[PDB]
């Protein structure tokens, strides 16, 4: 059987009258770049875990896309991100969910699944629990862009 | 919100799912994204699932592991499951979004019942389809 | 953790899951009790559902909704629904603990496979029923 | 008709040989009264929310079960109380999780079901979300009881 992954940057309302192509071939770059590396890595032997872990890692360094960099903002201009990742080998799973002060939430999940016997932490705990175990503490504003910073006031 | 879903060489499958939430969510509110059987899941023994959408139908709904249930339980093909939760189930109770989904013979699903939904897939080996709009 | 579920006179389920956590819990750990699906489910056209046990694995597995999902998809009574889930499936993966259910029909069940589970049901205008060990 | 009510007080942390009859009796009275108020309210044809949401709130402020008054102590010698509540009617949730300041999780989340447009509240955006619509602020130690105080030294 072939290997195979698929990746989403997520769902909404995006409207091809208000966009041009050249704009929507930057999404498309996008998606193409991570897929392609999810594809070699599956190609290569790798783990579907580690390959879903480094496609959402790399969605999350991308600005395009709402997780990590490029995070909508709350109602008080903060964010607060989640993730979650499951290995369907084992059906071990771990998530975080209101973390501000970590890079890349995916990552965070995975160190859940794989440091403690639990599978979901949040907020501080959360925070502290991979502080503990080596993962660097950044400050929320790496993940603001202006982009969605004009949506929440619009929003508002 | 992203995520990605993958079927490996050893016939594994694995779901990962990560988000900011939604634009002007009050503090502290928790969608779908980090919640197992909501916004992912895997099971090797059906499928695995990324959603994302108005998170909190999918959380009412249980819409990752429902497709699985589907499957596993009510013998519906993924294209069958992915039809009855994206464009019926999800619908009825005021949910807009959308999943992909990896079953473990590798047939794949991408449904949404939004505008667009940003994503992109491929079997290793050969060259990836991506897609923003309705197909 | 506690819990309850019921049927109203008016044919509706609801169901209501709260818990402490673990004694030595690390801070910012979540079990199941307060994750739709896992701990707590309600759904007219099935089951109204509450559990107790190792959070974990009932996470995992998502108890809670799977015996919605075995009765609706499956055709398993409540009875089949529990002894899979709480009797096969749990243990299977490293989980005790147990759950309380009713489902549309009037039919209630707490199936635990721990030594114990502080329980308690009772129809309408009958005399009430308490437990804490097996049989 | 059909109606029916069920409760539970927590399985697992229950052995015959560590008990006394009277201990056991306690637990049996606390049960019945419990479910009793329960049955009365569905007889008289309250809902089942209604009757799910008191029965919980009993259980909560029951010193003998673990949530509530009562909750067990984390790591740090604090309290982290989560709950969820569900409509089978509407399929309308409502949960809170990481919570220390409300005396009643179930309540908190009974609110995030009913005025919010969310099913999900954590730590402190639950609270201020809880205080804001007027339920009370509590003090956290509220909740401690040297029973399970003991149980952590001993953990410890
Ligand atoms: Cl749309
Ligand atoms: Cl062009
Ligand atoms: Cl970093
Ligand atoms: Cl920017
Ligand atoms: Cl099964
Ligand atoms: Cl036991
Ligand atoms: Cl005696
Ligand atoms: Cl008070
Ligand atoms: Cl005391
Ligand atoms: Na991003
Ligand atoms: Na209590």
């Amino acid at each position: 059987g072939k290997a195979v992954i698929a990746i989403h940057g997520g769902a909404g309302a995006i409207s091809r009258a208000q966009m041009s192509l050249q704009q929507e071939l930057r999404y498309i770059e996008a998606l193409s770049a991570i897929v392609e590396t999810g594809q070699k890595m599956l190609e290569a032997g790798e783990s579907a875990l580690d390959v879903v872990t480094e496609a959402v890692r790399l969605l999350e360094e991308c600005p395009l896309f709402n997780a990590g960099i490029g995070a909508v903002f709350t109602r008080d201009e903060t964010h607060e991100l989640d993730a979650c990742v499951m290995d369907g080998n084992t059906l071990k799973a771990g998530a975080v969910a209101g973390v501000s002060h970590l890079r890349n939430p995916v990552l965070a999940a995975r160190l859940v699944m794989e440091q403690s016997p639990h599978v979901m932490m949040i907020g501080e705990g959360a925070e502290n629990f991979a502080f503990a175990r080596g993962m660097e503490r950044v400050s929320p504003e790496i993940f603001s862009t202006s982009l969605r910073y004009e949506q929440l006031l619009a929003a508002r | 919100t992203v995520g990605a879903v993958a079927l490996d060489l050893d016939g594994n499958l694995a779901a990962a799912t990560s988000t900011g939430g939604m634009t002007n969510k009050l503090p502290g509110r928790v969608g779908d994204s980090p919640l197992v059987g909501a916004g992912c899941y895997a099971n090797n023994a059906s499928v695995a699932v990324s959603c994302t959408g108005t998170g909190e139908v999918f959380i009412r709904a249980l819409a990752a592991y429902d497709i699985a249930a589907l499957m596993d339980y009510g013998g519906l093909s993924l294209a069958e499951a992915c039809e009855r939760v994206v464009m019926e189930k999800l619908p009825a109770l005021g949910g807009s979004g959308g999943l992909i989904a990896i079953d473990h013979e590798g047939n794949v699903a991408l449904p949404f019942n939004t505008e667009g939904m940003y994503r992109a897939w491929g079997y290793a080996g050969d060259t990836p389809t991506t897609g923003i709009y309705r197909e």
